C-alpha cells in the first residue's frame, strides 16, 4: 500500500455518504450495534462525558465490533460530511460529531484492505 | 363590503413546546464495574422495533412510540 493507515479513512467515509452507510451521533450509533447492523465505529478520544466513552466502548466490545480512536470531533465531523464548503473551498460551518458506525461499506477495495489490515494487525 | 376585525377570543392558546433532553441514551443502559451492559427499557416487540426501539417506562403501562403498542 502508499496511503497512510490515518488518512484512509476518508475513502471509506466518502464512500459510505454515497452509498448511505453511515449512522452519525449517538443515538443512531447505539441504535445500529444494537441493530448489529455495523460493521465498524469511529470513536473521538476528544470529549468531555467519561459516560459516552464507556457506552461506545462497552457497546463495541460486547458485540465484537473493532472500534477506531480519532484525535477531536471536528475533524471527525468534517470527515463525516456535516460541513459546508465556502468560495475558496474551507468549511467555515463545522458541526462536530462523537462517534460514527459504519453499515454499509464502500465498494473500494483500496479503502477497506488498509483498514482491514490495521485491525488484522491490532489483533 | 370591507371586512371588519372583531379580534377577541381566549387570550392566546400557546403551542406545544417539546422538551429538550439532554442526552437521552445513557439513561437505557446501565453499567456495572465489570464493564456489563443491561438494558433498562423494554424492547418491543414488533417487527421493526425489535432491537434499538426501546418502550417507555410510564407508571401504569409500557408504550412503544414508533408502533403505539401498548401493555399493562
Ligand atoms: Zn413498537
Amino acid at each position: 500500500g502508499v496511503m497512510d493507515v490515518n488518512t484512509a479513512l476518508q475513502e471509506v467515509l466518502k464512500t459510505a455518504l454515497i452509498h448511505d452507510g453511515l449512522a452519525r451521533g449517538i443515538r443512531e450509533a447505539a441504535k445500529a450495534l444494537d441493530k448489529r447492523q455495523a460493521h465498524l465505529c469511529v470513536l473521538a478520544s476528544n470529549c468531555d462525558e467519561p459516560m459516552y466513552v464507556k457506552l461506545v466502548e462497552a457497546l463495541c466490545a460486547e458485540h465484537q465490533i473493532n472500534l477506531i480512536k480519532v484525535d477531536d470531533n471536528k475533524k471527525l465531523g468534517e470527515w463525516v460530511g456535516l460541513c459546508k464548503i465556502d468560495r475558496e473551498g474551507k468549511p467555515r460551518k463545522v458541526v462536530g460529531c462523537s462517534c460514527v458506525v459504519v453499515k454499509d461499506y464502500g465498494k473500494e477495495s483500496q479503502a477497506k484492505d488498509v483498514i482491514e489490515e490495521y485491525f488484522k494487525c491490532k489483533k | 363590503k370591507k371586512r371588519k376585525k372583531k379580534s377577541c377570543t381566549t387570550p392566546k392558546k400557546n403551542k406545544h413546546k417539546r422538551k429538550k433532553v439532554k442526552l437521552a441514551v445513557l439513561k437505557y443502559y446501565k453499567v456495572d464495574e465489570n464493564g456489563k451492559i443491561s438494558r433498562l427499557r423494554r424492547e418491543c416487540p414488533s417487527d421493526e422495533c425489535g432491537a434499538g426501539v426501546f418502550m417507555a417506562s410510564h407508571f401504569d403501562r409500557h408504550y412503544c412510540g414508533k408502533c403505539c403498542l401498548t401493555y399493562c
